């Protein structure tokens, strides 16, 4: 409740899954940008629409 | 979204709160509302997956 | 190099021929690829 | 206010900022 | 003359007749200087581009510096005499002279006016009023000058202060929330009040030496204190010093200014002005 | 203070006792209770959509 | 103590209307309370659009503004938060300009007085003072010291009394 | 033979930043002589502990800063970097030395209302505190820009200036540190 | 931006009353002037591509 | 042969202006966008003091409220000063001062662009407080900070006053340093720092005080806006306080009506030899006289502060006595210029000389109330209102209008109209006899300003109402300028001539009008004060030499 | 870290309470907007009504 003891440590939870949560995949879809941008070879395709 | 259906319920009949939430003691509420104070208080980071959703 | 400390010069000036040379190659490319529809 | 008008003004903002922000780093620009 | 001062009263205080002389003065030397430059710019209208001269001939000149030093000390030497004759009157005014012979609080709070008197004393040691009390002042947890012959002064009754009109009078001008302004336009003279006075290194207070008319005059507000600033019209009477002994003491007794100036047969309201009818409602 | 200006309803004449009245919370356009009372200038704001 | 449940169905069926912890579009809104406490938040704004709850004179009656019980419970659940001459002497000179003359700055016909305060008592005044009001700065903390408001809420009850 | 018109263009702004700290000296010392009967710290108590450990970083910062406007002139884009990172990071550890001496005399002593020296400590060495920060994202947008270009005498030159607003942010603090510590 | 109108009225510290005006007036109005300033905007673009393809 | 067209491009294309503003740094098209928004200005302002002036001559007070017309001086008095006077400054300067020196742009192209957009901004706060229940600023434009409290001011209107001046504030700080930086180090190869005209060092000058005026009242309103928004003791009258504001705001006060008076000073500089055909008479006593004004304005700013109690009075009444000695150089430089000269009053010179008669009886009204006992009387009178509108008048409408008619035919290419033009100085000066003449008589006597309602029984109907009946025409006047502008802007008579008023001094009447994109094809050889004098006309480099120095 | 909608702070919904700001989520906005702009135009062409909300 709102003047409990425990009540700062209840405030931070769900920010406390949101920051690990998401900065998680952030950084695995950063890193994985990051390899893309960097390692795998720049092309440049061209493919013929036959519409 | 079929996370946050293992845990609600959708009925409008009526029924006090009697839970864990201090000021809605006692309220005659839907069982939608009481469902919807039990994801975000009764389930363990219930109300991050509740906030994801609607964000 | 780095944000605070540099390469030593043998290995920055191959980074600086094959990549402006890698870019003139991408040039190239679509110009004769531009030529060949036109 | 606290309701749906901060928090879909946070949206705009915050959120779909750092979703076209992403996509200009991601894609290209021609 | 009348016409020559741009619209001044005639001051009713030797302090303030003092400080007319000055302003005819100083206008007079002006309309010498503003007929001068004036006499220069429509000379110029003499010596336009007329058809006889078919080539270019303007006597080309730039630099004559005999003559910019003979117009830097002249400008100077006209400051230099009427700088003079600015100190001696500020002098003369704000005299600070430690005989009082009557203090008058003014008191400006909110959009009206609170005039108090404190202790009076006659030169020849007659009325001692002499102990307007400090026993109010230590409630307030201040610094405000409260009196017992205090006018109040409401929206409708427009505070008429009475002065007697031959001895020395001394104003302390204090405030209660915003900066006003004190301007009787007879005084020559303004000294717009402040909130705290003594912690802003400000003067506080005025004198004037005597009133040397009789009648009543009008009191405006200057400095901007908010809405009602326009209607903060008070007004002060110039009664003899005979008079002025009776007015007190059927004042002391409890009555109004309503009812006080009607002992020694004065109008009960202001004259000169009247209250407001939209601030009333 | 004001009783003179009230005009009553030309149906609704005598719909009152002793300065009383009793006007419905839910108000005649979409149906939100209108609750905010304005008691300087009578007025019964309505927070959905301000009639 | 104040009963939180009673608190927080109060809000809901009286002041949800213009205030979801926002404030009313309509006009201005009283907004958040600012350090919300029993002696401010239960003190009340009759004066402006905002009506008055509390009924000067009420017996106990099934329709009325609000409840000593309700009033408190509701101030409580709003509050979350997660020498008597020589006083009004002093209160005059902060509050010279519009308290002096038992007055009001904003409206000349608006009065310090008990039939402008209705229902007044030292408690009510006090809460005002300590906050303020919604057009008047706070004074708590920021300016008077707990006697001095004390000193003149006295001063101000006194001269509206008499 | 070209006097440098960036740098120019901004020692002629840094002279308004010093009268913009001119109003903010003038609200302290009328505030310390027409109200300040007794010390002005009357409640409380001005620690040079935790004032002069982060008055000595400052200095300090000024020692590193300008090695690195140093080494723009010399045409080490790496120098450059390494002596501002240094400057950066003894500038926050200024911004996060006072901002705790504010949580100290917050919940302990004045705050910004209900105190007269309380505004006139909060504001000259508040404004203060915002020409760090403010210079603090002076030194991420240079360094980052030093990423991005070959390093011309323009890099040099937008360097020469981001440390000509440093050593105004250290003097102006002197004139703090010496001022509302020592001339109590 | 006239549905959130009661949240304009206490924040920004306009109205509730003149945000409706603002908004009823406004609905004519204003999708009036952002087609005059958009057209002439997006033709004020195209002038400046060929002033980069004539001199560059 | 010479294959031309016949009457140039009225409008341009569909779209050449709309983006092409947006994205711009061209000095002569930000210099073109603040005359034509102060103008937006002048009418929105202006309009406000018309409203205010019906009010006063019926003695009754009819349609305005009481705290309605207290928010009409505000924001007439700040829109009109900040709002108008101070960028027409940053106008001028961004249209001319590349040009009369040899440079190709500003110095800071992107703080040219961002000092006009914090000024079209940062002004739209301050008036946009209108839009706020309780209104605008009911204080003053001085904002005494008893009155402007959060308890005496409680509005908002009175806060958007507050930052619309620190962001309009910074937009005139940065655009002085742009004023500085291209004086010194972009002038032309033979340019020196003299030899260079005195529009040039009047906003070198004043470039210099608006660093260190305008950053002290940009510290006075966060320090305003601390003691309103926050809780703060700053400007609290138990710590100093209210006289604390009355020595921030006037150090602000004097030394930004003298740069509203020096820039406006060298525009009609630049005037009286193109149409008197003969030098400025004494060029570096003007150069020193403008060092004196920008350095003695500072030093006085107290002689706003006579009536309030006690500052040092012998210090600021003396040094306030001493501005009277260089602007009175400054008439010597004017007349003496304008004398053996053969004269020709076409509507440039015609404002110029407008300026000279009412410019001086603010001037000598100016040190009428420099003096305390003279000043005791009438220090927050109808005096002091009649006193600023003869000596801004001056600089703001009879030295804008001569800059205006006189660098028309340099921005655009076309001559703005004479026979329209000299309707619109004598509907000016007509009206202007008739509007703020009597307020010295009708002040000095016992009206003071910022008064709503008077009454009827005092004697200020019959001049009041010759101060209203004035009003209009000097508002009708400004509708012989807008229909001579909007006609003459695409229309009217073409200037292929690359000085259009004949004997053109500075480096500007050697370019073309308008000039190219960087100002200059050809510069001319500079040798004397004036280089396009001694160009298009060779014949006289033997007579500004001989004949000088009487 | 944002909180989105806390369904606790305001109780149930009971037809007799109030919220003062009624508002739906930024897609639903345009149509609460467009209810407070139209003007209070009805018809009442018969003995039958024409409310405001047939012109959303
Ligand atoms: C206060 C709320 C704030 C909350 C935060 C929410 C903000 C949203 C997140 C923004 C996400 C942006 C994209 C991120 C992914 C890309 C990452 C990347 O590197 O790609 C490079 C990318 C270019 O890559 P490219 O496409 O390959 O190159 C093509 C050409 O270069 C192309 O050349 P060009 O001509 O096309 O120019 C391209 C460039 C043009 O360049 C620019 O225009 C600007 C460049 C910098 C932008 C970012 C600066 C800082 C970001 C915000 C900082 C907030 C501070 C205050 C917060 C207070 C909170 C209390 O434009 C862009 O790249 C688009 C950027 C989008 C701007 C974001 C606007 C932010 C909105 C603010 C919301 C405020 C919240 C209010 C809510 C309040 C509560 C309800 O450049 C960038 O985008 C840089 C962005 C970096 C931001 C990340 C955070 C910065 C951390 C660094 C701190 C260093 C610490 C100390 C270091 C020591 C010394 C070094
Ligand atoms: C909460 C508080 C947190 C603190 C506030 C957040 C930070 C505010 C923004 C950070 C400013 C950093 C900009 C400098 C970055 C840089 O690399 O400098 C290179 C730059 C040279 O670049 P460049 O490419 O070679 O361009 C020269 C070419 O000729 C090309 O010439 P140009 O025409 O293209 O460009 C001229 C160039 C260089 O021109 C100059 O050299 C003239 C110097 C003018 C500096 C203007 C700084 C504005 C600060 C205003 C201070 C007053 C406070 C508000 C009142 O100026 C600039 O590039 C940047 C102009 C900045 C405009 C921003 C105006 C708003 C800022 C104030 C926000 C405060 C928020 C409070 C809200 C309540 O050097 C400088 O700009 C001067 C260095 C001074 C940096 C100190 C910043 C002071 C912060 C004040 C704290 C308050
Ligand atoms: C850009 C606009 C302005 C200019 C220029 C200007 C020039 C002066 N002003 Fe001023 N001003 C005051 C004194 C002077 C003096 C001495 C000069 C000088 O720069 C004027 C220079 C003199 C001349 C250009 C004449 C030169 C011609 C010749 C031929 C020289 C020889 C003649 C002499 C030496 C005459 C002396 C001899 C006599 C017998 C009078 C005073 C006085 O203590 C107040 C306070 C009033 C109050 O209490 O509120 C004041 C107030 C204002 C205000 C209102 C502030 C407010 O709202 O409170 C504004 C807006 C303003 C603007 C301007 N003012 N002025
Ligand atoms: C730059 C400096 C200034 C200029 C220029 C100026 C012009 C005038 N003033 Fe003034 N002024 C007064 C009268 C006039 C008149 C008749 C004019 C004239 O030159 C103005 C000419 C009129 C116009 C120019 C209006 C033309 C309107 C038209 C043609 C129609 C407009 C149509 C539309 C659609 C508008 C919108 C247009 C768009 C483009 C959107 C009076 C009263 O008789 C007071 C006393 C208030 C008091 O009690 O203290 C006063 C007070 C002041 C104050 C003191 C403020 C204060 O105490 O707080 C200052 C500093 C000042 C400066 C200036 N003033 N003036
Ligand atoms: C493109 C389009 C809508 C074409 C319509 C075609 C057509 C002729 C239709 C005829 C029918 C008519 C007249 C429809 C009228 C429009 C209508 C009533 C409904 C259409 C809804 C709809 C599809 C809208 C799309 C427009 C839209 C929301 C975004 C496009 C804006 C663009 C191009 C880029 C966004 C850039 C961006 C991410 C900015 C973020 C930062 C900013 C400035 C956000 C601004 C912002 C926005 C945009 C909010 O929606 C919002 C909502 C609630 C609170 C705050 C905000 C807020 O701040
Ligand atoms: C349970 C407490 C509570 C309820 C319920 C409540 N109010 Fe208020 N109201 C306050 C308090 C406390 C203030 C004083 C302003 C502040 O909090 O700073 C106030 C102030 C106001 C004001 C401003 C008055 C002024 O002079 O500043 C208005 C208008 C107002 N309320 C309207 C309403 C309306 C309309 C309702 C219901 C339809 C309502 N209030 C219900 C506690 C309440
Ligand atoms: C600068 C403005 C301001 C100051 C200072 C101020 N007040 Fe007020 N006060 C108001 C306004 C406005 C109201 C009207 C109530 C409202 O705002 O809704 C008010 C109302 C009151 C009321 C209620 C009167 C009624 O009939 O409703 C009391 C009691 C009061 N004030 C006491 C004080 C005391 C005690 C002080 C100082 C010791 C003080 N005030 C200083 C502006 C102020
Ligand atoms: S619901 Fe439309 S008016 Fe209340
Ligand atoms: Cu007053
Ligand atoms: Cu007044
Ligand atoms: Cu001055």
């Amino acid at each position: 409740p709102f003047g409990s003891e425990g009540e700062f440590l209840y405030s931070l939870a769900t920010p406390l899954y949101g920051l690990t949560f998401g900065l998680s995949i952030l950084s695995i879809g950063i890193g994985a940008v990051l390899f893309q941008k960097k390692f795998i070879p720049e092309e440049i395709s061209v493919q013929d629409r036959h519409d | 979204g079929v996370w946050l259906t293992l845990f609600f319920d959708p009925s409008m009949a009526h029924v006090t709160y009697d839970g864990v939430y201090q000021p809605l003691r006692g309220v005659q509420m839907s069982r939608a509302y009481e469902t919807a104070l039990d994801i975000s208080f009764e389930v363990r980071g219930g109300l991050f997956v509740r906030q994801v959703h609607h964000w | 190099g780095s944000f605070l400390f540099p390469d030593p010069a043998v290995e920055h000036e191959a980074l600086t021929e094959a990549a402006h040379a890698s870019e003139h190659k991408s040039l190239t490319a679509l110009k004769e690829h531009q030529d060949r529809i036109h | 206010g606290f309701g749906p008008a901060p928090e879909g003004m946070a949206m705009w903002i915050i959120g779909m900022v750092a979703a076209i922000g992403v996509a200009m780093w991601i894609g290209s620009r021609a | 003359s009348d016409a020559l001062a741009l619209g001044w009263p005639t001051g009713i205080t030797p302090e303030a007749k003092l400080n007319r002389e000055l302003w005819i003065g100083s206008v007079i030397a002006s309309f010498a200087v503003g007929a001068i430059v004036w006499g220069l710019i429509f000379w110029t209208s003499a010596f336009h581009r007329k058809k006889a001269t078919d080539t270019e001939l303007p006597r080309q000149f730039g630099y004559n510096m005999p003559l910019e030093l003979t117009l830097t000390v002249i400008p100077f030497l006209i400051i230099s005499v009427l700088f003079y004759f600015t100190v001696v009157v500020q002098e003369r005014m704000m005299h600070k002279d430690p005989n009082p012979e009557v203090v008058i609080d003014v008191t400006a709070f909110q959009w009206n006016w609170k005039f108090g008197y404190q202790k009076i004393a006659f030169a020849d040691g007659s009325f001692d009023y002499d102990g307007a009390d400090p026993e109010r002042k230590e409630a307030m947890t201040t610094y405000l000058n409260f009196d017992k012959i205090e006018t109040l002064g409401t929206s409708s009754e427009i505070p008429v202060l009475v002065l007697p009109a031959g001895k020395r009078i001394e104003f302390v001008l204090n405030s209660a929330d915003v900066i006003h302004g004190f301007w009787v336009p007879e005084f020559l003279f303004k000294r717009d009040v402040l909130p705290e006075p003594k912690a802003n290194n400000s003067d506080n207070v005025f004198q004037v030496s005597e009133i040397q008319q009789t009648g009543a005059f009008v009191g405006r507000c200057t400095e901007m204190c908010g809405t009602f600033h326009a209607m903060m019209n008070f007004e002060v009477r110039v009664v003899e010093p005979n008079d002025f002994k009776a007015y007190i003491d059927q004042r002391n007794a409890g009555k109004t200014n309503a009812e006080a100036l009607a002992a020694i047969n004065q109008p009960p309201l202001a004259i000169t002005t009247e209250p407001f009818e939209s601030r009333r409602g | 203070a004001d009783m003179h200006r009230v005009i009553k309803r030309k149906g609704q004449e005598s719909f009152n006792f002793g300065e009383l009245f009793a006007y419905t919370k839910v108000c005649s356009h979409l149906g939100c209770p209108s609750s905010l009372y304005e008691q300087q200038t009578y007025r019964i704001l309505c927070p959905c959509h301000q009639s | 103590s104040a009963l939180l449940r009673t608190g927080k169905q109060l809000f809901e069926t009286s002041c949800v209307s213009c205030h979801g912890a926002n404030l009313q579009g309509v006009p201005d809104r009283g907004p958040s309370l600012i350090g919300t406490g029993e002696a401010a938040v239960y003190f009340q704004v009759s004066t402006g659009r905002m009506p008055a709850m509390r009924g000067e004179a009420q017996a106990p009656s099934k329709p009325p503004h609000f409840d000593e019980s309700q009033i408190d419970a509701l101030g409580a659940y709003v509050q979350a938060n997660g020498d008597v001459a020589r006083g009004g002497d002093l209160f005059r000179l902060n509050c010279a300009s519009c308290h002096n003359f038992t007055g009001k700055g904003g409206a000349l016909s608006s009065g310090k007085y008990a039939p402008d305060l209705g229902d007044a008592n030292p408690a009510q005044i006090y809460t005002a003072m300590l906050t303020g009001p919604q057009n008047m700065p706070k004074f708590s903390d920021r300016q008077l010291t707990p006697d001095e408001k004390r000193d003149i809420v006295a001063y101000v009850r006194e001269s509206a009394e008499t | 033979n070209r006097p440098n018109m960036v740098s120019v263009g901004t020692i002629v702004w840094l002279s308004s930043e010093l009268m913009f700290f001119a109003g903010l000296f003038a609200m302290y010392f009328t505030a310390r002589a027409q109200a300040g009967g007794a010390w002005p710290p009357e409640p409380t108590e001005l620690n040079l502990a935790l004032a002069v450990p982060v008055t000595l970083v400052l200095i300090a910062s000024s020692f590193t800063c300008q090695m690195g406007v140093f080494a723009a002139e010399r045409g080490d884009v790496f120098g450059l970097r390494r002596w501002y990172v240094i400057t950066f990071l003894m500038g926050l550890f200024f911004v996060l030395g006072q901002g705790y001496e504010y949580i100290h005399l917050v919940e302990h002593g004045t705050t910004i209302p209900g105190s007269a020296y309380g505004s006139v400590f909060y504001l000259a060495t508040g404004f203060h505190g915002l020409h760090v920060i403010g210079g603090l994202v002076a030194f991420v947008l240079l360094l980052a820009r030093t990423k991005m270009s070959k390093f011309t005498p323009a890099q040099a030159t937008a360097a020469i200036v981001v440390s000509y607003y440093w050593h105004f942010v250290d003097i102006v603090w002197i004139a703090l540190f010496a001022t509302i510590y020592f001339v109590r | 931006f006239a549905c959130m109108n009661d949240i304009i009225a206490l924040k920004f510290h306009i109205s509730l009353n003149a945000t409706t005006w603002i908004g009823r007036i406004g609905m004519v109005v204003l999708p009036a002037i952002v087609y005059f300033v958009a057209y002439r905007w997006a033709i004020s673009l195209q002038r400046s591509d060929r002033e980069v393809l004539e001199h560059g | 042969l010479l294959a031309r067209r016949p009457f140039p491009q009225r409008l341009g294309p569909r779209w050449t202006l709309l983006y092409k503003l947006v994205t711009t740094t061209d000095h002569k098209l930000i210099g073109m966008m603040y005359v034509v928004a102060c103008f937006i200005f002048f009418f929105i302002g202006g309009l406000m003091a018309l409203l205010l002036r019906t009010e006063l001559a019926v003695p009754g007070l009819q349609f305005l409220s009481n705290e309605q017309y207290n928010q009409l001086f505000t924001m007439h008095g700040t829109v009109m000063l900040l709002f108008y006077a101070t960028p027409i400054v940053f106008g001028f300067a961004n249209l001319v001062v590349p040009l009369q020196i040899g440079a190709p742009d500003v110095a800071f192209p992107r703080l040219n662009a961002l000092s006009f957009w914090l000024f079209l901004f940062g002004a739209s706060i301050a008036l946009g407080g209108f839009l706020a229940p309780g209104g605008p600023a009911d204080f003053g434009w001085t904002a005494y900070t008893p009155l402007s409290n959060a308890m005496h001011s409680p509005g908002a209107g009175g806060d958007l006053w507050i930052f619309g001046l620190i962001v309009g504030g910074l937009g005139t700080i940065l655009g002085a340093v742009n004023m500085i930086t291209t004086v010194v180090c972009m002038r032309a190869p033979g340019m020196i720092m003299f030899r260079m005209p005195i529009f040039t060092w009047n906003i070198l000058v004043t470039s210099v005080i608006v660093l260190v005026a305008f950053p002290l009242l940009t510290s006075a309103l966060f320090g305003l806006a601390a003691d309103r928004n926050l809780g703060a003791h700053v400007f609290d009258p138990a710590n100093g306080g209210t006289m604390l504001w009355e020595h921030l705001f006037w150090f602000f006060g004097h030394p930004e009506v003298y740069i509203i008076a020096l820039p406006f000073f060298g525009i009609v500089t630049e005037i009286f030899p193109v149409f008197s055909r003969k030098p400025v008479f004494g060029y570096t006593t003007l150069v020193y006289a403008t060092i004196s004004i920008g350095a003695l304005s500072i030093a006085v700013w107290a002689h706003h502060l006579y009536a309030t109690g006690a500052v040092l009075l012998p210090f600021f009444s003396f040094m306030t006595f001493m501005i009277a000695v260089p602007t009175g150089i400054k008439f010597v430089n004017w007349i003496g210029t304008m004398w053996k000269g053969q004269l020709t009053f076409e509507t440039p010179m015609l404002f110029s000389v407008g300026f000279l008669v009412t410019f001086l009886l603010g001037g000598l009204t100016g040190v009428i109330l420099a003096s305390p006992p003279l000043d005791f009387h009438v220090t927050d009178s109808y005096f002091v209102v009649a006193h600023f509108h003869y000596v801004l008048f001056g600089t703001i409408v009879f030295a804008t209008y001569a800059g205006v008619y006189f660098w028309f035919p340099k921005m655009t290419g076309r001559l703005l109209d004479d026979r329209l033009g000299k309707l619109h100085f004598w509907l000016t000066l007509i009206g202007f006899h008739t509007t703020f003449l009597v307020h010295h008589w009708l002040g000095a006597e016992g009206m003071p300003r910022r008064y709503a309602d008077y009454l009827p029984t005092d004697g200020f109907t019959t001049l009041n109402i010759v101060s209203t009946i004035g009003s209009f025409i000097l508002g009708v006047s400004m509708l012989p300028f807008v229909w001579n502008v909007f006609k003459s802007w695409r229309y009217g008579e073409p200037v292929t001539v690359d000085d259009p008023w004949g004997y053109g001094n500075s480096l500007e009447w050697a370019t073309s009008c308008p000039p190219p994109r960087h100002n200059f094809t050809e510069l001319p050889r500079i040798r004397s004060e004036r280089p396009a004098f001694e160009l298009h006309y060779p014949h006289m480099i033997e007579r500004l030499r001989a004949e000088s120095h009487p | 870290l944002l909180t989105i909608n806390p369904i606790w702070n305001l109780g149930p919904y009971k037809p007799s309470q109030v919220s003062a700001g009624s508002q739906p989520d930024f897609y639903m906005m345009w149509t609460d907007g467009l209810i407070r702009l139209w003007p209070a135009w009805e018809f009442y062409p018969f003995g039958h009504t024409i409310p405001q909300g047939v012109w959303v």
